[PDB]
């Protein structure tokens, strides 16, 4: 299967807010963090992201 | 529109918002049969509604 994230255009009208995200956690469930940071790692793939 | 035959007061009018306690005095009028919307997104969207 290819994972396509869909851009406005063929949204719905409650398919707006949503931003959409690949979070990276750990074999627990537990959220990895970013370098020398706090961060959780949210790398939001942007319009039309195979 | 459904409205109550017994006084004939307008209780509920068309195309609302669907709540709890207007369903017991619509079915309590008599009126035991309605007509709900099919609106789901995706194949048939809220559009003229």
């Amino acid at each position: 299967s290819s994972l396509v994230v869909l851009d406005s255009a063929e949204r719905t009208a409650g398919g707006k807010d949503l931003r959409p995200a690949l979070k990276i956690v750990d074999a627990q469930g537990n959220d990895v963090l970013i370098p020398g940071t706090d961060m959780p790692a949210q790398y939001f793939l942007p319009g039309k992201a195979i | 529109d459904y409205i109550d035959e017994s006084t004939g007061e307008l209780i509920c009018a068309a195309n609302m918002e669907l709540s709890l306690d207007l369903l017991a005095k619509l079915s309590q009028s008599g009126h035991k049969r309605i007509e709900t919307l099919f609106t789901n997104d995706l194949d048939h969207g809220p559009y003229i509604s």
